[PDB]
DNA sequence: TATAATGGGAGCTGTCACGGATG
DNA sequence: CATCCGTGAGTCCAG
């Protein structure tokens, strides 16, 4: 009891709960039972009906049973070629795409200018340029020294003013 | 981050040096979860110990914005900095 | 004619009449073996005709070694018999298509015997799906054609070595007993005249210690080994005496740490060397030891184990060979030659084919399930035990699956051209499990041994670090049922050559005396001269009277392999260039249409047919209907067979396997005839290249250092043009954010880019594709992360809401291009069985019609390689008198250094073959053309000829044939008797000052084309750990600037260049990004930072309990973009 | 100990260097290339730099 | 010989106690990465199974001590723990190596530094570089000594961010993002730009 | 998780040249 | 001067 429990709990490099192991073992059991019965490895549709009657899960189970492989392991022909040397760091930052973002900042800096100080005010407020957060509009008008929510009034006084650098298409390029 | 430093010294590491390095003791052999595919707590990839998987994204998800910087969420104790830290943050194991 | 057997085009042969025996089934090395494994009908008959008494199949053997399986009680007994297959689960073509393994299910009959209850339950058990071999001698594992290479191993047995002492300078004799599997045992002789033994590499002890341990009296030691003073000196210096004291002594030295009982030392000495469980000489292991000692030589092979008689007879062999004795009779055994054994002799060097390699892996899987069987017996109750409960076949199916998937002997099939595959099947490797490592191999293993004659080629071997370790099997050789390499020899009774032929193994040939194949023979069969050329043991040669001639070689071309024999005038090229020339024919590429060479050696016919990449008729008949799609043949008996043509199929190596029908409708065709041929084949012949008009001269430096110059005719007429197909794949999986879906709708893409797709999202058949374009439009749901506050703003202005689907489409890789010649869609929806998690899987097959270009590698058969330097306009070409431009200009300088003047002789014979000739019969038949067979005294224009290796044309005849060259259509001779011709420089107009050697030569287009070899990268993907650029053209990687490459920088003193390459160009995480910016902004390059890979190091030292600190000038530990905390 | 470790017997070098507390003055070719500094030779010397 | 060791611990206030460990450092996860491949299967470093090996036996030691097991069982675990930490720092050093699947010996910590493929001679003394390429060479008698024929296709990728620059200069492309798309699509303009 | 059950199992085979610790 | 264990044994490419 202690072995089989400690076996199911420790052997997996990625830990699966006890019942999940009970399942896969039942699956391998019913497989070997249907193995000698059909002279062929049984279809997923066949295996499913006998034990859990659900085909989608059996597929899912058979992937759980799949044991991972080592990065440090190599290819047989030459002892220099290890697997990890082929794994592309998907995390790492693309040079051009990050630089292009930087050039997008220089275009919005040429937008904070044509816009007024009131106009370039609510812009960096609800969008959160210097902040990093999008504050609720009923808090933005009250945190700012102009009232009668005239800051929402200035909003529409900008939406069309932004159409001109949009009609200059200098912002149109950076969306595609 | 100036490039010019004069000397590179090597020594025999104290057991106390080991604990001064580490941001926490690994107590579980578990790597990740089998469903969530997330670093399980107090494990080999625990985000409380080594850091966040995604930039400024806290483990429990209570903090998911760049606005919180250097904030230690109370529900899972994960500092919010880049996943760039998981290449520099150490751990340790306390042998009995 | 040469091979007037199948119905082949006439290729006339300069020759001495070769009628010993036709080239054996070249694929029989693979075929015959697998037939023994499964025990096919054709094998049992083949065992009968060979007169093999009581044949046992490869699978039959494993079951008998196994059967029966009993527990310690003897209560239970499980046993297997009668293995049988069903029909194959799916046809070969379907397996290649659906990526499933070509196999037929194996069944066995198993019964559970019980001695207590006396009852027996017997039933049939399923053993799994068994990988079957094709007709072409290949396996198909998961839809990729594979090949099992034969392994050259060290045969089991007892070997004797003579080593010379450094100090005493006396001859010391050592023995080593090698089991198929088990413990070690080596008797050696000191300089102290005292015999010693090392068991499994334990310390040395006196050998008498072992004799008194066996039970032999101290008096019998004096009797048997008394004739020497070195054994009397051994029994005298003997430490202790007594049967008990010896066993204890041996035990104490074998396994220290364990309590020595008189009953525990007697036992393991029995088990380590005399039990089938721990120790085992194979059938060869028994047979080889016996021959060496000459006992039970007549008695059939029943013993699989070592005996005491073997031990004693071995030591007797050691002592006699030490004191100078030359021969010895073992008491109860026939007389045996006594000497030291060469481990590299092909009588001691063994060849294990496909059958044994699979059998061994089968044996591994059986002993595993046997462990489970013996566990499942003690568990369950006796009454409810069936074989179905005891048997777990899961380890068996995993042992055979793993082998074909992992082992260094299940190889991707070399599928450049039909020859490339053929040579892959006949390879002999020393590498692989059970064999030796590449470092472990010294220089003796690799060089050419005398016993290689007729068995393994001495020319065909890799140039690289693998040299000598891999070879090709010879043409006429075959493998005997014991894993050794036989070879055919003609039998000479008494100076008279008989057509009776016997195959001899290596050591069997050593006891005999063989005559070279070209020794002159009477029309009856008697020798001409008394003293003839004779081959003898130890590669030694001497003249010997014809009374003593035992056998003679079958053919002059007996020593060579299949690829080697296809090199005209081989005997004129030094081994080095000849070597490459054999390794390079394998590298040729199939061209749009192929021509048979003007010059051949006769090996071009049988090679193409045996390759199995042409279409051969099974039964005679008449072509009832022919299409480009298929040929239908009407047999004489009334039945109809139809052969489907392979059309534009992608090989393993991207070359184009395309079969075209040869026969026209209504043609009468006989059985075994080539009715349709494939890639690199012209009328059922190996056509690896094209016949080109050569010109041997330096031309304006463009051909300097082995470069080549081409005529544009070869590009305008597709003479050197090939088709290359690629296979692009992509699938739609289930993700955590939903599931990937293949659609025509891709985010932020015009209808101009999507124009070449259909409504599905797939490219349309016949459309053309360039790199970067879209093949299969697939989108995936992207993680709902807070989008950029700077892009949120950008989406409010233009009012365009963001989609949650990111582009994950299959675009064409850099460098690829061509036409889309077919789509293969698999849907989980349409019940197509996919792996768990996949929905739609698409394959797109793009073909490129590549013309030849600069940088492409051309090569002749004589190791004369070289890349295309310049393709001149057709008019620039140095041309002959009649205005015909030459095709290829080879540099003169690169001929007399390489010793391959065979390329020249081919050119001479190449012109003769193209122009034709006619010997002068007036005033009789000339004295030079006196050995010339009648058929060659007159030749047509564009005639094909044979020049068999170590035979064929002689330099006398060739000089003469240059004189006979027929004039062109304008009634003018073009070349002289020197083989040269006057040329006009196509550029200046003036004729060249000196006659230039001109003629035809067979050039091959190797698979080293620039389109594949060219590569470059600005920025791209980076390594995960080291953060350095990835590696390989396939990964869009950068070049490596190695340790050697840095030394060159340092020597120069270019510190900044060097620094840049190792910093901002490589793994400076922040640096590379900022260098990109400074370049596109036209600014200055920034000062490099800290290599992220150096940062990695300090974390790797730290993790090893090495307190490493970086200190500033003051003495304080500084931070490396990181901090410390507890 | 950096130049030595990148040469041969890397494990032997480090065990010794750790014990002897050997401080490395990064003033050499081998030493400098590893850390990414300008090599103390050619254009890298302060005379020209 | 003995002094050469003992005098070294004398001089620097570098205690010999360090040769015995009470706590073992754990290397950062991204340096012992665990990655999911396109085949669904996961790929992990060898270190993760060696670290896993230590903690499993180290924690089993904790349970055994706490239960008050006999010394025979407790001592066994300690030996196991010893070999575990050993095989982590240097595998194969003492006794037979720790095998994973395929009887393959696992890479240890020190195995990351040793010899050719090690972190020193493979990743520091020689690196891979950006802005670089490779191709077949061919004689060019037409060239002067200081010249070379660099393939048009090659140069465009080498000088890619150099050309994007001049594309947005001469107004062929409105921005840097489009300029990339003109080079990738290999529009006829760029060949005039590259020269 | 109550019939009784009590000490493992594959080795791995063809190097080579050298210094340092031991003889 | 001779044994036993540990450490060396060309580079780049593809794969
Ligand atoms: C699974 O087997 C692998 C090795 C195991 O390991 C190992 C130790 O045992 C090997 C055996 C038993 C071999 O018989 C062999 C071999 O015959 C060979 C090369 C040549 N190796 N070079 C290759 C790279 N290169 C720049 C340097 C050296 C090998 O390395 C090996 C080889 C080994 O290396 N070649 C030749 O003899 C001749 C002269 C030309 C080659 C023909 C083509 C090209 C190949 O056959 C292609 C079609 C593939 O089939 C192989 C590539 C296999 O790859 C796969 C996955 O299928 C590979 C043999
Ligand atoms: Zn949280």
């Amino acid at each position: 009891q202690a072995i089989t429990r400690a076996m199911a709990d420790q052997a997996r490099t990625i830990r699966i709960p006890v019942h999940m192991v009970e399942v896969i073992n039942k699956l391998g059991r019913i497989q070997r039972e249907l193995l000698q019965d059909l002279g062929r490895e049984p279809t997923p549709e066949e295996l499913a009906k006998e034990m859990d009657i659900t085909p989608e899960k059996v597929l899912e189970i058979q992937q759980y049973a799949r044991e991972p492989i080592s990065l440090d392991q190599t290819i047989g022909d030459e002892g220099d070629s290890q697997l990890g040397d082929f794994i592309e760091d998907s995390e790492a930052v693309v040079a051009v795409d990050a630089v292009s973002f930087t050039l997008l900042q220089d275009q919005l800096q040429s937008v904070l200018d044509t816009l007024s100080e009131r106009e370039a005010g609510v812009v960096r407020l609800r969008f959160g340029l210097t902040d990093g957060q999008p504050r609720t509009l009923d808090e933005i008008g009250q945190v700012y020294g102009v009232t009668r929510e005239r800051i929402r009034q200035i909003e529409s006084k900008t939406m069309s003013k932004l159409r001109h650098p949009s009609r200059s298409q200098v912002l149109r390029d950076y969306l595609d | 981050d100036v490039n010019f430093f004069d000397e590179l010294r090597i020594g025999l590491a104290t057991a106390e040096d080991i604990r001064q390095w580490s941001y926490g003791e690994v107590k579980k052999p578990e790597t990740i979860n089998y469903r969530t595919l997330k670093p399980e707590k107090d494990g080999l990839f625990c985000e409380k110990i080594f850091g966040p998987t995604r930039d400024w994204e806290c483990y429990c998800g209570k903090y998911k914005r760049v606005r919180f910087k250097g904030i230690i969420c109370e529900r899972c104790g994960v500092e919010v900095t880049r996943a760039k830290v998981r290449r520099e943050r150490m751990g340790h194991i306390e042998l009995a | 004619s040469n091979n007037s057997v199948p119905g082949a085009p006439n290729r006339v042969s300069f020759a001495k009449l070769r009628e010993p025996l036709e080239v054996p089934g070249l694929l029989d090395v693979q075929t015959d073996s697998f037939e023994w494994l499964i025990g096919s009908p054709r094998w049992r008959e083949s065992a009968a005709e060979r007169g093999d008494v009581n044949p046992v199949g490869g699978l039959e053997e494993v079951l008998y070694e196994l059967s029966p399986i009993e527990d310690f009680s003897g209560s239970m007994s499980l046993s297997f018999s009668d293995p049988r297959f069903d029909d194959v689960k799916a046809p070969v073509d379907e397996c290649k298509d659906k990526d499933m393994t070509y196999a037929a299910p194996l069944f066995v009959t198993a019964e559970f015997i019980n001695n207590n209850t006396g009852e027996i339950k017997s039933q049939t058990v399923f053993m799994g799906d068994f990988p079957m071999m094709t007709e072409k001698g290949t396996f198909i594992i998961n839809g990729t054609e594979r090949v099992v290479v034969s392994q050259l191993v060290r045969s089991p047995g007892v070997y004797f070595d003579e080593t010379i002492d450094k100090s005493t300078d006396k001859t010391l004799h050592s023995v080593k007993v090698i089991p198929s599997r088990g413990a070690w045992l080596e008797f050696d002789v000191d300089k102290r005249d005292t015999v010693g033994v090392r068991i499994d590499r334990k310390r040395r002890q006196p050998v008498t210690v072992l004799l008194k341990a066996l039970g032999w009296t101290s008096e019998q030691i004096v009797e048997r080994f008394g004739f020497s003073e070195i054994m009397r000196s051994t029994l005298e210096k003997d430490n202790t005496v007594g049967t008990d004291e010896a066993l204890l002594d041996i035990y104490r030295k074998l396994r220290p740490g364990e309590p020595p009982t008189k009953e525990s030392a007697q036992t393991l000495l029995e088990n380590l060397f005399f039990k089938e469980k721990r120790y085992d000489l194979a059938r060869v292991g028994r047979y080889k030891v016996n021959k060496k000692l000459g006992l039970h030589v007549g008695e059939p092979i029943t013993s699989s184990t070592l005996t005491e008689e073997d031990v004693v007879a071995t030591i007797e062999y050691l002592v006699r060979l030490h004191e100078g004795q030359t021969t010895m009779t073992v008491p109860g055994g026939v007389e045996v030659p006594v000497e030291t054994d060469d481990i590299d002799h092909f009588g001691n060097r063994r060849l294990r084919t496909v059958g044994e390699l699979i059998q061994n892996q089968i044996r591994v899987g059986m002993s595993r399930m046997e462990r489970v069987v013996r566990e499942r017996m003690t568990t369950q109750d006796v009454e409810a035990i069936t074989p179905q409960t005891l048997i777990n076949i899961r380890p068996v199916v995993a042992a055979i699956k793993e082998f074909f998937g992992t082992s260094q002997l299940s190889q991707f099939m070399d599928q450049n051209n039909p020859l490339s595959g053929l040579t892959h099947k006949r390879r002999l490797s020393a590498l692989g499990p059970g064999g030796l490592s590449r470092e472990r191999a010294g220089l003796e293993v690799r060089d050419v041994h005398p016993s290689h004659y007729g068995r393994m080629c001495p020319i065909e071997t890799p140039e690289g670090p693998n040299i000598g370790l891999i070879g090709s099997l010879s043409v006429y050789a075959r493998v005997n049922p014991f894993g050794f390499i036989e070879t055919p020899y003609r039998k000479v009774v008494d100076g008279v050559v008989s057509d009776e032929i016997v195959y001899l193994t290596a050591d069997e040939e050593d006891r005999h005396v063989v005559a070279q194949a070209n020794s002159p023979i009477d029309a009856d069969g008697r020798f001409v001269e008394p003293r003839v050329l004779v081959r003898r043991k130890a590669g030694e040669v001497e003249y010997v009277p014809s009374s003593e001639v035992d056998y003679m070689d079958v053919s002059p071309r007996q020593m060579v392999s299949v690829a080697t024999a296809m090199i005209p005038f081989l005997e004129h090229d030094d081994a080095n260039r000849a070597l490459m020339g054999a390794n390079m024919q394998r590298q040729a590429v199939p061209l749009v249409r192929s021509e048979a060479p003007l010059v051949g050696t006769g090996m071009e016919l049988r090679a193409a047919i045996d390759a199995g990449d042409v279409v051969v008729a099974e039964e005679s008949g008449v072509i009832e209907e022919v299409s480009a799609d298929y040929i239908t043949v009407m047999h004489d008996n009334g039945t109809r067979r139809t052969y489907r043509m392979r059309k534009f199929a992608r090989s393993n190596h991207g070359t184009c396997a395309n079969q075209c029908p040869i026969v026209d409708a209504g043609d009468r065709v006989e059985a075994g005839q080539v009715i349709a041929d494939g890639p690199c084949t012209d009328d059922g012949e190996m056509a690896l290249g094209k016949n080109l008009l050569v010109a041997i001269m330096p031309w304006e430096g463009h051909n300097y250092e082995d470069a080549i110059i081409l005529s544009n005719r070869l590009v305008e007429e597709d003479v050197l043009t090939s088709i290359h197909i690629e296979e692009h794949e992509i699938d739609a999986r289930d993700t955590k954010l939903g599931a990937e879906e293949i659609t025509r709708d891709i985010p932020n893409i015009s209808d101009e880019v999507l124009a070449d797709l259909d409504e599905r999202g797939i490219v349309r058949i016949g459309a053309e594709v360039r790199d970067g374009d879209i093949l299969v439009g697939k989108v995936t749901p992207k993680g709902e992360t807070e989008l950029t506050p700077e892009e949120r703003l950008l989406r409010a202005i233009f009012g365009e809401k963001a989609r949650e689907v990111r582009d994950t489409s299959l675009k064409v890789p850099h460098g690829e291009s061509g036409k889309v010649i077919g789509i293969r869609v698999f849907s989980r929806e349409d019940e197509d069985e996919l792996p768990a998690g996949v929905n739609e899987l698409v394959r797109v097959y793009v073909a490129q019609k590549r013309k030849i270009s600069d940088g492409d590698k051309l090569a002749g058969r004589h190791g004369n390689k070289g890349v295309i330097g310049k393709i001149l306009p057709v008019e620039d070409m140095p041309f002959l008198a009649d205005g015909t431009p030459v095709d290829i200009i080879l540099n003169t300088h690169g001929v007399p250094r390489r010793m391959n003047i065979g390329q020249i002789l081919e050119t001479h014979l190449g012109w003769c073959a193209h122009s034709g000739w006619k010997v002068d019969a007036a005033k009789g038949v000339p004295d030079w053309a006196a050995r010339l067979p009648d058929e060659l005294l007159e030749a047509q224009p564009n005639a094909i000829v044979s020049t068999p290796v170590f035979d064929g044309a002689q330099e006398a005849e060739l000089q003469g044939l240059l004189s006979c060259t027929l004039p062109n259509r304008d009634g003018d001779v073009l070349v002289d008797a020197d083989g040269k011709a006057m040329l006009f420089d196509g550029r200046s107009g003036e004729p060249f000052p000196y006659p230039v050697t001109v003629g035809y030569m067979y050039i091959m287009k190797l698979h080293h084309l620039v389109d594949d070899k060219i590569h470059a990268r600005s920025t791209g993907p980076y390594s995960m750990i080291t953060q350095q650029p990835l590696g390989g053209k396939a990964q869009f990687g950068g070049q490596r600037f190695g340790e050697m490459e840095c030394w060159a920088m340092q020597a120069y003193g270019a510190a900044y260049t060097l620094q840049e390459l190792l910093t901002i160009k490589s793994d400076d995480t922040v640096g590379r990004v900022k260098v990109y910016e400074a370049i596109v902004k036209g600014e200055n390059i920034p000062e490099p930072g800290i290599p992220e890979s150096f940062k990695v190091l300090l974390k790797e030292l730290q993790s090893l309990c090495l307190n490493v600190e970086v200190l500033s000038s003051d003495g304080a530990a500084i931070e490396l973009r990181e901090g410390e905390d507890e | 100990w950096l130049s030595a470790a990148s040469f041969q017997e890397t494990t032997r070098v480090l065990t010794d260097a750790a014990i002897n507390c050997r401080s490395d003055k990064l003033n050499g070719l081998k030493e400098n290339v590893i850390i990414g500094k300008l090599i103390p030779a050619g254009t890298g010397i302060n005379r020209y730099r | 010989k003995r002094l050469k060791v003992v005098a070294a611990f004398q001089q620097s206030g570098n205690s010999p106690m360090g040769m015995v460990l009470d706590a073992v450092p754990v290397i950062p996860p991204e340096l012992r990465p665990m990655v999911q491949l396109d085949g669904g299967r996961f790929a992990t470093s060898d270190l993760n199974d060696l670290y896993r090996r230590v903690i499993n036996r180290n924690n089993r030691l904790k349970r055994l001590i706490d239960l008050g097991a006999p010394e025979i069982i407790v001592n066994n675990e300690k030996r196991m723990l010893q070999e575990s930490v050993d095989a982590l720092f240097d595998n194969g050093r003492r006794g037979r190596p720790v095998t994973g699947p395929g009887n393959r010996p696992l890479k240890s910590l020190s195995d990351l530094l040793k010899g050719k493929q090690g972190r020193f001679r493979q990743n520091l003394l020689g690196k891979r570089v950006d802005y670089s390429g490779r191709s077949v060479i061919v004689v060019g008698p037409q060239l002067k000594l200081h010249q070379c024929g660099l393939p048009k296709l090659m140069a465009l990728e080498l000088f890619k961010p150099f050309v994007m620059k001049r594309l947005v200069d001469l107004n062929h492309a409105q921005n840097i993002k489009s300029a990339k798309r003109m080079v990738e699509r290999q529009r006829p303009q760029v060949w005039d730009v590259l020269e």
